[PDB]
């Protein structure tokens, strides 16, 4: 069941028309297009092709999402019961506290300074990430007058006619006028994302199943064609549905999903106790509503708010960083993902390289030969006679499909744009600045029927009618690879006379690509069949889906080799990733010979390592004698590939230190990324064809080629690198690693702080010794050294070690793991509250009551009425006298807190380095000490704050005595981490690393 | 890579599953030891940092004097029946409704009894009337055990009597007994003429510390009580020479200055506060503390 | 002034503002370093 009916409602068209009626209908001229006179007409007459801006949400209301998010909404409950508590106090008593009045005013004004702090910073990714939303402007490939000229999809106008190949996305909805063999991507329109054909053919009523429209917002597979707009903007069938036609949309990124399970835990935890306090300050003869206080202080006291609006700040962070990289990221959560990179599936042209060939040499006549390959200023070096070259010229003019776009033939041929396959740019510019007019050659030999080139097939082909005298009358053409195309022939072509196929030529073939392919050159191979007239008369009916000719024993003409030089940044670029620790695989459809040569220039392949062809070839013997281990790098041709069970695929993922597919399928691009997937790694796949579309998906993570990528494989990927520029990944990886090293940290910090919090009361029961600490002092050690310095972790600056330490194992190195509850809880955390314990003790001793003296006077201490309390110096105290020296303990206890969580923020400002490496450049880490200390200086020494928090002031020497403590903090991290910078592997690190 | 790591576990039987190799969910004994261990060694050490920073700590303060005493400042004053909520409620006529106040206050009176101050090294005799305050020396150990200043049942007026077992109190108008709260170091000052009292100044300005009951606060207040002050010297007040208070490691068996009210009122079937105070300039009161250097105490003889 | 015993709390609490005025003023300092 779906709701295909309610969107079939509002649908009318013209997928009826004959080609005649179209055409009489729109105006354009099914074959020149329109005028760009009267486009530029209509353009001004309808407005430009986009849909109309669809507001999701309002400034305001989403300021109050984050002024309740997750755990500022429970912080308000808090705050709700303390005032609450507050009104039930004027009315069991005359004239009451102050306390719980005033902690319901900090409580609530902090909610409300974080919410609305994470807002203004959220509200800035926001602002930053949709500066991105308008920087690709997706361009459009129109026929107008005759010629054929890409813009910007937002001028294409209702009538124009559109030229859709291979993942290029549908600009408008169109009626398809022509098609060869295309495919078109109706998933977001239908679900299943099988491709469907489109052909001119009218073969359903209903506008959505017939095979000759169109629709905008899908994308062409692959395939080819040519249609005409008959619906711009909001007026597309996909404009018409009122949803989402871009913006929300799915997925939950790990790390977002390591958050929420944390969160999920810590929440527990954080209630259990709270209310199994509570119960036990009610058995403990806690006031009714003091226990409710005291359980809901508790449940804050464990429940780190901090982590969102941090989470908030270093994704905010990393938007601003990777906006300066040009770096589109789609979802800023999946940076995190990106660090966590074990192996980088590459492709090789337009990603590695930098896709723009230019023609070096040609094999033909059993000779190499050179063409001029920069500042020509000539043609080639031969003859331009040969019959043998003018025969190759030919097709390599013919089978290319590649044109000038409009407005060019007044200037240089070097200087005028083109469109279509780089290759076939490349082959174009090349015959056109030598031989002759390439235009004028394809009108010569109209061509009959053709099947347009694909990653799969990896081939091109046509036929031509032929207008020579010696011409059979039909000329079939085709290119591809080398290797694919020499197999389908049977005659080479020799100084103008065709002659068998031996095997010397074979094999002089062969040293050819060696040698062409081992420069690093392309190489396309060429040949043609001069189709016989008997079997091929006049009006003969070729056809191109069940083959109606001979696709064998062609006649081999040469080949050409183009020079395709690899991307500036790339070879440091995948050097630092793999000093990052990942693994970098070169996946490519092109030969392994050409494949092997850009792998070593840019260094996916080290001149060191051998290749078991390598050892063969040098020890004499067989290559398929070698020992297949004896190998460290390999070259896995496709046409093998084919033939691998996933053990064996696995094998020489899991043996091989440097892998390079050559010649692969697009499936077989995504096998590989599947068994590297299957392995336990984390792949990141790096395209820009069309071809690459289904590794790009299957990834963890998709990167795109901005400018070179198709729209299809931009529209996979989870990042787009707006410049080309390869070196972002590692930026961006870098940044991924940062993310989740100050989130750790964050956390880290943030638990210590529970013991501490916790252990008094425990200890207030299990040795009825006077409170070290209560609920009022509680809160202050939390919203005081738990927030501003927890959150200053996100501004930390990058250690040193993490393009130089191995990628993070997502089954052990989890955001939270049992090492970080080991430091936080069973070493760091019992630390700091020994300081606050010992200062306690101090305090009391030096005002009479020694320690030993202090087990079992909770009970009588507590108690309002018994005013003869004797000290160890037998002394009397009052109540509220012993209760000034209890309660001014507390006030220690918390100032001695914050002592010790300066240390700890220090020593979790670091994971490896020392913190004279790391250095203070963290000035909102020094802006957190200062204010948190101001504030217990503040909180202590302030008139009336113990007549309202129950704070009194502080003698000097009470302040010293938690130092001690954080000394001790500082140094035992500081030996901890300095074991481990120099025993990798050691118990230290195997254990004590969170 | 050839690396053997991750988790790739199919079963959550290793929760306690064990026949590969490593149990409880843990590693092996090797390590389920060596961390065990770790820990041991750390916990114990960093128990050893407390124990040590305390010891410290200690041999920074006297055995002699508290290093504060600035929040003892003013002392209290305190009664000795046992305040349920300051409030001492019985019925007259029944023993029972009073046998728990008689109990605490008989308790208290023990360690002042004459078969209790026996000996003449502990126990010095200071006069039969109040006196300066005996300054026994410097609060060191160089004297030992310094003099007690005695304290006879007889002076506390009415309120000691001589029964078998238990002390024959007062059932009809009870017996209040207040006194004053020990800081070690302390010299009591009676007041002049300057800062007078709520009630004219009862003899004996250069050595008694003056005690007065009277009603609830001084405002308009339902006055009902007949007051009686039971002294040494016969005096409202406190004898100067007991002070000051030499602490429990110089002064183990130090007898405080004692001194009694015997309410015998005028109202029966009713609940009356009455609030005593001590006056004086070594003596403070605080309206939060409802017992520094004064009294709430709040009876009701309903039969 | 000075009599019997007892603590200046006066002092204590006055150096213990002048040091809350120097943490937080300083404190912004280092966040707005021009
Ligand atoms: C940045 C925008 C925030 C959205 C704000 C929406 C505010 C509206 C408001 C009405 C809420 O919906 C709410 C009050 O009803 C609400 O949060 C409830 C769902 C919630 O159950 C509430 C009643 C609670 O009691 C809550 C305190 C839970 O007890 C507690 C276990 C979860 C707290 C928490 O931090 O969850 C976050 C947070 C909600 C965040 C919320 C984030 O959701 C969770 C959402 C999803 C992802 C995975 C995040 C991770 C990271 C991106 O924040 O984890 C997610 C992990
Ligand atoms: C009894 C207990 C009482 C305790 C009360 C404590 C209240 C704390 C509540 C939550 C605080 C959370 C804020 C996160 C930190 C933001 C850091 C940042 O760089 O801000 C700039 C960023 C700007 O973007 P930016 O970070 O990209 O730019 C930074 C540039 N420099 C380096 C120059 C600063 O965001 C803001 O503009 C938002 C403003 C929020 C500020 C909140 C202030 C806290 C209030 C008082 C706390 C105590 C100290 C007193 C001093 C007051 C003056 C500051
Ligand atoms: C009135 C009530 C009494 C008040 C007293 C208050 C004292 C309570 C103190 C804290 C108790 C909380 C327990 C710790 C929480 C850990 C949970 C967690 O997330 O671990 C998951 C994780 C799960 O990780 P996992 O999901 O990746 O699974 C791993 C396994 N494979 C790979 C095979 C899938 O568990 C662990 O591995 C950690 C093991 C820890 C060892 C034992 C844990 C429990 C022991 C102590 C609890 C005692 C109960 C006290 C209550 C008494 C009440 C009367
Ligand atoms: C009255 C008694 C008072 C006692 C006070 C005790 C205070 C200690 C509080 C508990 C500490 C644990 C906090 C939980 C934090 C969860 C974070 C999270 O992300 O989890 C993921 C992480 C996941 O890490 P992980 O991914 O590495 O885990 C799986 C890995 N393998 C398979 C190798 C195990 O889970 C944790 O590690 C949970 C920590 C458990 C540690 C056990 C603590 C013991 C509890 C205290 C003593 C028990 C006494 C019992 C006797 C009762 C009698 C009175
Ligand atoms: C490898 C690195 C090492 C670093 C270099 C080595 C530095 C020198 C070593 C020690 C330094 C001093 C500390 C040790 C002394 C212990 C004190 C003690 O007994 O405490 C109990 C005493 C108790 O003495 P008491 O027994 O007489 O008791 C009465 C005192 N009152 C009434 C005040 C309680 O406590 C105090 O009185 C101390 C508090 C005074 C106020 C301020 C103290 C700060 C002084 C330290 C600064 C260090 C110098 C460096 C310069 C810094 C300038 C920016
Ligand atoms: C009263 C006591 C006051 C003590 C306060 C002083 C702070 C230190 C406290 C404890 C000592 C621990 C410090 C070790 C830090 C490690 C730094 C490091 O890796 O160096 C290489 C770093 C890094 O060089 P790198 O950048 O070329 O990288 C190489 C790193 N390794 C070698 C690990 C492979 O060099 C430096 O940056 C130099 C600065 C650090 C020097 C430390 C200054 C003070 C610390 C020592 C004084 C205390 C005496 C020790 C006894 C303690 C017992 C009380
Ligand atoms: C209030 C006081 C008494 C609570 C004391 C809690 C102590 C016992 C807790 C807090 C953190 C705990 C440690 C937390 C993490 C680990 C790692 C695990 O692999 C071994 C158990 C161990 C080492 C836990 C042992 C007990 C532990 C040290
Ligand atoms: C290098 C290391 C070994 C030196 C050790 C010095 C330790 C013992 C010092 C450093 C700071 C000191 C504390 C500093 C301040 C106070 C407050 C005082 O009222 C009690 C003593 C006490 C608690 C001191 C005890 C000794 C102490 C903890
Ligand atoms: C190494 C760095 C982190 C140590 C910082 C130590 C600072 C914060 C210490 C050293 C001297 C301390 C001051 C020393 C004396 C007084 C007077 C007292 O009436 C109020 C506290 C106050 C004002 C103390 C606050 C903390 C203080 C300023
Ligand atoms: N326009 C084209 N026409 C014919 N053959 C081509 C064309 N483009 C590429 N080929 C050949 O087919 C191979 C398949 O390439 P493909 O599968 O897309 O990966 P890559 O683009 O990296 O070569 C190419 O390496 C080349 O030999
Ligand atoms: C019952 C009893 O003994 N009451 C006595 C009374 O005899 C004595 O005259 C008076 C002196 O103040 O004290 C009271
Ligand atoms: F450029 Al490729 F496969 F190497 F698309
Ligand atoms: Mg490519
Ligand atoms: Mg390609
Ligand atoms: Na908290
Ligand atoms: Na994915
Ligand atoms: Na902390
Ligand atoms: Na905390």
């Amino acid at each position: 069941r779906d709701m295909d009916e309610l969107k079939k409602e509002v649908s009318m068209d013209d997928h009826k028309l004959s080609l005649d009626e179209l055409h009489r209908k729109y105006g354009t001229d099914l074959s020149r297009g329109l005028t760009p006179a009267r486009a530029a007409e209509i353009l001004a007459r309808d407005g430009p092709n986009a849909l109309t801006p669809p507001p999701t949400t309002p400034e305001w209301v989403k300021f109050c999402r984050q002024l309740f998010g997750g755990f500022s909404m429970l912080l308000w409950i808090g705050a709700i019961l303390c005032f609450l508590a507050y009104g039930i106090q004027a009315a069991t008593e005359e004239e009451p506290q102050n306390d719980n009045l005033y902690l319901g005013v900090v409580l609530s004004a902090v909610v409300i300074i974080t919410g609305c702090f994470s807002y203004y910073q959220e509200a800035k990714s926001s602002k930053i990430m949709e500066s991105f939303k308008n920087m690709v402007p997706q361009q459009a490939l129109v026929i107008r007058n005759g010629e054929k000229m890409s813009i910007n999809a937002e001028e294409v106008v209702v009538g124009d006619l559109v030229e859709v190949k291979g993942g290029d996305r549908i600009p408008a909805d169109l009626r398809i006028i022509s098609a060869n063999g295309c495919k078109v991507d109706n998933s977001s329109l239908t679900g299943e994302s099988e491709p469907q054909t489109r052909s001119p053919d009218f073969t359903n009523e209903n506008p959505l199943e017939t095979r000759n429209i169109a629709f905008f917002s899908t994308n062409c597979v692959e395939g080819t064609a040519r249609g005409i707009v008959v619906y711009t903007g909001d007026r597309t069938v996909m404009g018409r549905i009122a949803t989402l036609a871009s913006g929300l949309e799915g997925g939950q990124t790990p790390i977002a999903a390591e958050i929420e399970h944390f969160i999920h835990i810590i929440t527990g935890v954080a209630v259990f106790l709270g209310v199994s306090f509570f119960i036990l300050s009610l058995i403990l003869e806690y006031t009714w509503l003091e226990a409710v206080i005291f359980l809901i202080g508790i449940i804050v006291a464990n429940v780190p708010e901090g982590l969102l609006a941090t989470v908030t700040v270093c994704l905010t962070l990393t938007a601003k960083r990777m906006a300066r990289k040009n770096c589109l990221v789609k979802n800023l959560e999946a940076v995190e993902t990106l660090g966590s990179t074990s192996t980088i599936c590459s492709d090789k042209t337009g990603t590695l390289t930098q896709n723009r060939m230019t023609v070096a040499h040609m094999w033909f006549d059993n000779q190499i030969h050179e063409a001029d390959t920069t500042e020509n200023q000539s043609g080639v070096s031969f003859d331009k006679t040969s019959a043998t070259w003018l025969a190759l010229s030919r097709i390599a003019g013919l089978c290319n499909r590649a044109v000038f776009q409009a407005n060019q033939e007044n200037l240089p041929i070097l200087k005028r744009a083109v469109a279509g396959d780089a290759s076939e740019s490349a082959l174009l510019k090349c015959i056109e600045l030598c031989c002759g007019s390439v235009k004028e050659m394809r009108e010569r030999y109209t061509k009959i029927v053709e099947i347009p080139f694909n990653s799969t097939n990896k081939y091109q082909l046509s036929i031509h009618k032929n207008p020579n005298t010696a011409e059979p009358r039909h000329l079939l053409v085709m290119k591809g690879a080398p290797e694919r195309i020499l197999d389908r022939c049977s005659s080479i072509l020799i100084h103008g006379k065709e002659q068998p196929l031996d095997e010397e030529l074979k094999d002089a073939f062969q040293n050819a690509y060696l040698e062409l392919g081992g420069l690093g050159e392309r190489v396309l191979g060429f040949c043609h069949l001069f189709l016989p007239d008997e079997q091929f008369p006049e009006g003969f009916q070729f056809d191109t889906d069940d083959v109606n000719f001979p696709l064998d024993n062609l006649c081999f003409v040469g080949l050409i080799s183009m020079i395709d030089p690899p991307r500036a940044a790339v070879p440091d670029a995948v050097g630092k990733c793999r000093s990052a620790g990942i693994k970098v695989i070169m996946v490519t459809g092109d030969h392994p010979i050409t494949a092997k040569a850009i792998a070593k220039g840019v260094g996916i392949i080290s001149e060191g390592n051998e290749t078991v062809e390598d050892i063969a070839a040098r020890l004499n013997i067989p290559v398929s004698q070698v020992n297949p281990r004896d190998a460290k790098a390999c070259v896995v041709h496709g046409s093998d590939l084919k033939d691998m069970t996933s053990e064996q695929l696995d094998d020489i993922l899991k043996y091989h230190t440097e892998i390079v597919f050559a010649r692969t399928s697009p499936q077989q691009k995504l096998i590989i990324v599947e068994g590297c997937q299957r392995q336990g790694a984390i792949v990141a796949v790096t395209g820009d064809g069309v071809n690459d579309s289904p590794a790009l998906k299957k990834a963890d993570i998709g990167v795109a080629m901005g400018i070179a990528g198709s729209d299809v494989s931009k529209q996979a990927a989870d990042m787009i690198l707006l410049d080309d520029n390869f070196a972002s990944i590692v930026t961006g990886v870098e940044e991924g690693r940062l993310i989740f090293d100050n989130l750790k940290k964050s956390i880290a910090y943030t638990l210590t702080s529970n013991i501490p919090e916790i252990t008094p009361f425990l200890i207030f029961i299990i040795a009825n010794i006077p409170l070290p600490l209560g609920t009022v002092t509680i809160l202050c050690i939390d919203l005081g050294t738990d927030m501003v310095p927890a959150i200053s972790l996100a501004y930390e600056q990058a250690e040193s070690d993490i393009m130089k330490r191995q990628p993070r194992n997502p089954k052990t190195d989890k955001l939270v793991n049992e090492r970080l509850i080991s430091m936080a809880y069973g070493q760091i955390g019992m630390i700091q509250a020994l300081g606050g314990f010992f200062t306690y003790f101090v305090i009391l001793a030096e005002n009479g009551f020694l320690p030993i003296h202090l087990l079992g006077l909770r009970v009588n201490w507590d108690d309002r009425w018994i005013n003869d309390v004797e000290d160890s110096y037998g002394q009397q105290w009052t109540y509220e006298q012993r209760k000034i020296v209890e309660f001014t303990c507390h006030t220690a206890f918390f100032v001695s807190i914050v002592v010790v969580q300066w240390a700890d923020l220090v020593i979790c400002k670091t994971r490896r380095n020392s913190v004279f490496q790391q250095g203070m450049k963290n000035k909102i880490l020094i802006f957190g000490l200062f204010e948190e200390t101001a504030l217990a200086a503040f909180l202590s020494y302030c008139p009336g704050m113990g007549v309202a928090l129950r704070m009194y002031p502080l003698k000097p020497t009470w302040w010293f005595c938690a130092f001690p403590y954080s000394l001790l903090i500082f140094v035992y991290d500081e030996v901890r981490k300095l074991i481990i910078r120099r025993r990798p592997g050691g118990w230290v690190e195997k254990e004590t690393y969170y | 890579m050839a690396r053997g790591k991750a988790k790739e576990e199919g079963s959550w039987k290793k929760f306690i599953w064990n026949s590969e190799k490593k149990e409880f969910l843990g590693r092996t004994g090797g390590s389920w030891f060596k961390i065990l261990l770790f820990y041991v060694i750390f916990y114990g050490c960093l128990a050893g940092i407390f124990i040590g920073t305390i010891q410290v700590m200690l041999l920074t303060i006297s055995e002699f004097k508290p290093t504060y005493q600035d929040r003892v400042a003013p002392p209290g004053l305190t009664q000795i029946p046992q305040s349920q909520k300051t409030e001492i409620s019985f019925r007259p006529n029944d023993p029972q409704s009073y046998e728990s106040y008689v109990v605490s206050i008989v308790r208290f009176l023990e360690k002042y009894k004459d078969l209790a101050q026996k000996d003449d090294m502990i126990f010095e005799d200071c006069g039969n009337v109040p006196s300066e305050l005996k300054e026994r020396g410097e609060y060191n150990n160089e004297r030992g055990e310094r003099k007690v200043c005695r304290f006879r049942l007889e002076w506390l007026g009415n309120c000691s009597g001589l029964n078998d077992e238990t002390y024959g109190y007062k059932d009809g108008k009870p017996c209040v007994i207040i006194k004053l709260n020990r800081v070690l170091g302390f010299k009591p000052k009676p007041p002049k003429n300057e800062s007078l009292e709520t009630y004219p100044v009862m003899k004996y300005n250069p050595y008694v510390l003056p005690v007065h009951c009277t009603g609830k606060r001084d405002e308009d207040k339902e006055k009902v009580g007949t007051m009686e002050y039971f002294g040494l010297g016969g005096y409202p007040g406190f004898p100067l020479q007991y002070y000051p208070y030499y602490g429990k490691l110089l002064q183990p068996k130090y007898l405080q200055p004692l001194m009694a009210v015997q309410f015998t009122n005028l109202t029966m079937d009713t609940e009356i506060r009455i609030e005593c105070k001590a006056y004086g300039e070594n003596i403070g009161y605080s309206e939060k503390d409802r017992f520094q250097g004064r009294f709430d105490v709040k009876i009701e003889v309903k039969s | 002034d000075v009599d019997p015993f007892y603590y200046d709390y006066e002092t204590v609490r006055n150096g213990g503002l002048i040091f809350a005025a120097l943490a937080f003023i300083v404190g912004l300092i280092i966040i707005l370093s021009k």
